[PDB]
């Protein structure tokens, strides 16, 4: 009987994630809060 | 977390984290042994090379094979996709979107797939007609090979069942080898190493039983590679689920009035299902068959055996029967 | 900008009209081949696991 | 910080954006016929649509 280390090791095993891809595809607006203005359209 | 500004009611509630870990270990010793009864070998065995190291090579190499085999289905399946018969290339679909939503990365995907599947693959309308394929050069008439299909690889293999394929990432199955060492006080032995795997042959000469013994083994280990929830995710079983089943040969004598016959039973695709088929005989005293279908003629005259298989896709199990007639 | 879940991207690669070569129109005929749908309408696929796979 | 916001239209509808649902024709149950796991156990049902995604 001999008395023996142990191995903890890592070989490309990755725990399944999601993917960053909804970010950047919308209108993002840096800054209390934030007011747009809405143009007029006139009639005749 | 979310939290609602301007409300301080839960404040911090931090979280953390836990790494996970799964061990991995050698439980399998393969080995095989020849003994020689040296007086036969003074004369039977002509080329120690020919006739008894490459056998032992060969066998070695194919129970690695089947090693490899049992241990590809024996893991935690969940889905079965059942691949309909007719129209193939929608389970194949929803394998490889079951695939994507468990976010099993796309590249260095094997596929591998029986005979059957091959051959469901080149009945399927969808890869014969040059307007519904694409390709021009029609390779599923011209040959049988199928080629590319669902962004994966096609890759014939008995060793699995027929009506089965496998599409594994290549992070899903933990395989190790261990090279045995030679031992100090033994006879020198070689260095015969199969499909890269490298092997042990050991021989010694047994004085007490006047002969001589050989070893060629070698030591292994399997591991599946599983989430931390127990869900195997990083592979998926694709199963052709059959509508109906028959007996090979049709009517049959049998052999004679005090004989035995192997019945067979294969589906519609084309498929051997005589271990996971019911045999029942309605004139048992007529005639006497038995769990695995070897029928056997107790008395001459008539009768009739209906075999019984569950389907893959559930439901009511498929039934066949055949008349005999016992000389 | 159009996303699209697992389960429409199925479907779309299930569609006939993208499936058959001859209704497809593309000789390389994508849909039996490496799984992508492509240009759809007057825009790109996008695909995401994020939002739900049948929406 | 973060904050979220729909841009409607004047009248109060939402014209700018589109949502498009898959059909669902049936709906079976994962596994068909099970028995359980034992005389006083638990078993967590799951039923598909025809389609792939989860209902």
């Amino acid at each position: 009987i001999f008395v023996k280390p142990e191995l903890v090791a890592e070989i490309g095993v990755k725990q399944l994630q999601r993917e960053i891809v909804l970010p950047g595809l919308v209108w993002t607006n840096p800054l209390d809060t934030i007011t747009v203005r809405v143009p007029a359209i006139t009639t005749a | 977390n979310r939290r609602d500004l301007r409300d301080p009611d839960r404040t911090v509630i931090a979280s953390e984290l836990v790494e996970h870990s799964f061990g991995v270990t050698l439980d399998k010793h393969v080995y095989a042994a020849l003994k020689f009864t040296d007086e036969q070998r003074t004369l039977d065995i002509r080329d120690y090379t020919k006739q008894v190291l490459m056998p032992q090579v060969s066998a070695v190499a194919y129970e690695l094979e089947d090693y490899i085999a049992e241990l590809i289905e024996g893991a935690p399946y969940e889905e079965t996709i059942l691949i309909d018969p007719a129209d193939t290339v929608p389970a194949f679909i929803t394998a490889d979107q079951r695939m994507g939503e468990a976010n099993v990365p796309t590249d260095s995907r094997r596929l591998v797939v029986g005979s059957a599947v091959a051959a469901a693959l080149a009945k399927d309308k969808q890869f014969r007609h040059a307007d519904w394929s694409g390709d021009q050069a029609n390779a599923a008439l011209r040959e049988a090979h199928v080629g590319r299909l669902a962004g994966m690889n096609v890759i014939r293999s008995n060793a699995i069942a027929p009506d089965k394929a496998y599409l594994w990432h290549r992070t899903a199955f933990i395989l190790a080898y261990r090279t045995p060492v030679v031992p100090e006080g033994a006879k020198a032995g070689a260095s015969f190493s199969a499909n890269g795997v490298a092997l042990r042959w050991l021989a010694d000469y047994d004085y007490s039983q006047l002969g001589d013994r050989t070893l060629l083994d070698v030591f292994t280990g399997r591991k599946v590679v599983t989430e931390v929830d127990g869900s195997f995710v990083r592979a998926v079983e694709l199963q052709l689920q059959a509508s109906s089943i028959t007996i090979v040969g049709g009517a049959f004598a049998l052999a004679t009035t005090t004989g035995t016959k192997q019945l067979k039973v294969r589906d519609d695709n084309g498929t051997d299902v005589t271990a996971r088929c019911t045999f029942a005989s309605s004139a048992g005293t007529k005639a006497t068959v038995s769990a695995a279908g070897l029928v056997t003629g107790v008395a001459a005259g008539t009768a009739d055996i209906t075999a019984s298989y569950v389907p893959p896709q559930g439901g009511t199990a498929k039934t066949a029967t055949v008349t005999v007639t016992v000389p």
